[PDB]
């Protein structure tokens, strides 16, 4: 269905803010739609009861006191997907005010 | 016992008849995430708004988590009552309630 | 968020209520006895500040610089006209009492300077 596709296209236009994916040189539109099938192969429901996961990876990307997440995508969709913290442990600053 | 007074900052009730232009600028930017790919019809979420900003220290010094406070309140009240609320990993923690039309 | 507070009718004095305007999708302010109305300056209905955050400022007043009973320091100027005699005391305010957060005034007429440091 569209409901996936829309969603890892606005992962793909999460990747690409501050054309760190270009300062990188790297292709996102693959990887938005891998990361949004990397989240549906462990939340398994068709219309993605905790697309939590997605809103969260788009946003995160797009969180500009973490841009080192968004120029990792070297660890790779697979466990982005899953991280706990919506993967902003990386962020170091706002991990260590939680701490 | 924990309840949402513990954990939260202030309250407000607004009258927020479109989150696209909320009329809280700290919510704005946060708030286009959830509004540019809404996962509900702009025809359901109510123009009042019950503004609650929770308090870092009290939520963090319990690992509370600003999905577990949406899942909880949405079942609390129900389908009568939309939740909304900001990204664990962002600057304020802000939850956005709204009566479900 | 802001502070609401009160406003009378113009027509009966009477306390003004917000109302939606159901069809532009907007805030107004109307009477509850006579339809005397007027659009909303806000658009926040109500706020509750939790933490009771506040501006302790309001409450302290400069007539207490004169009072007797208060202690004086030569030890801190007045930040506003610089001179040494200024009262101390703490903010007697739930919120504020539990922080036990201290607040001075000056010790010199119509100067009145008051200030926590
Ligand atoms: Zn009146
Ligand atoms: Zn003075």
């Amino acid at each position: 269905d569209s409901v996936r596709l829309k969603c890892r296209e606005m992962l793909a236009a999460a990747l690409r803010t501050g054309d760190d994916y270009i300062a990188i040189g790297a292709d996102e539109e693959e990887l938005g739609s891998q990361i949004e099938e990397a989240i549906y192969q462990e939340i398994r429901n068709t219309d993605m009861k905790y697309k939590n996961r997605v809103r969260s990876r788009i946003s995160n990307l797009k969180d500009a006191k973490n841009p080192n997440l968004r120029k990792n995508v070297n660890i790779p969709p697979d466990l982005f997907a899953r991280m706990t913290a919506e993967e902003m442990a990386s962020d170091e600053l706002k991990e260590m005010r939680k701490n | 016992h924990t309840t949402l007074r513990k954990v939260t900052a202030n309250t407000a009730i607004y009258y927020d008849p479109n989150p696209q232009s909320t009329v809280v600028a700290e919510d704005q930017e946060w708030v286009n995430v959830y509004y540019e790919m809404p996962d509900f019809d702009v025809a359901r979420i109510s123009p009042w708004l019950l503004r609650v900003e929770l308090d870092r220290k009290h939520m963090t010094d319990r690992k509370l988590t600003m999905e577990q406070i949406a899942e909880k309140i949405n079942a609390g009240f129900g389908d009568d009552l939309n939740c909304i609320f900001n990204d664990d990993n962002a600057e304020k923690l802000v939850l956005r309630i709204r009566i479900m039309n | 968020p802001g502070f609401v507070g009160i406003r009378f009718c113009q027509e009966c004095n009477n306390m003004l209520y917000p109302k939606e305007d159901k069809e532009n999708r907007i805030l107004l302010y109307a009477c509850r006895n006579c339809d005397y109305q007027q659009e909303a300056d806000n658009s926040c209905i109500y706020v509750n500040k939790i933490t009771h955050e506040v501006d302790e400022l309001t409450q302290i007043i400069a007539d207490v610089s004169q009072d007797p009973t208060l202690p004086r320091t030569e030890d801190h100027p007045c930040q506003k006209c610089g001179h040494k005699e200024a009262v101390f005391f703490q903010s007697h305010s739930a919120r504020a009492e539990d922080a036990m957060r201290l607040y001075y005034v000056c010790t010199a007429p119509h100067c009145g300077h008051r200030w926590t440091e």
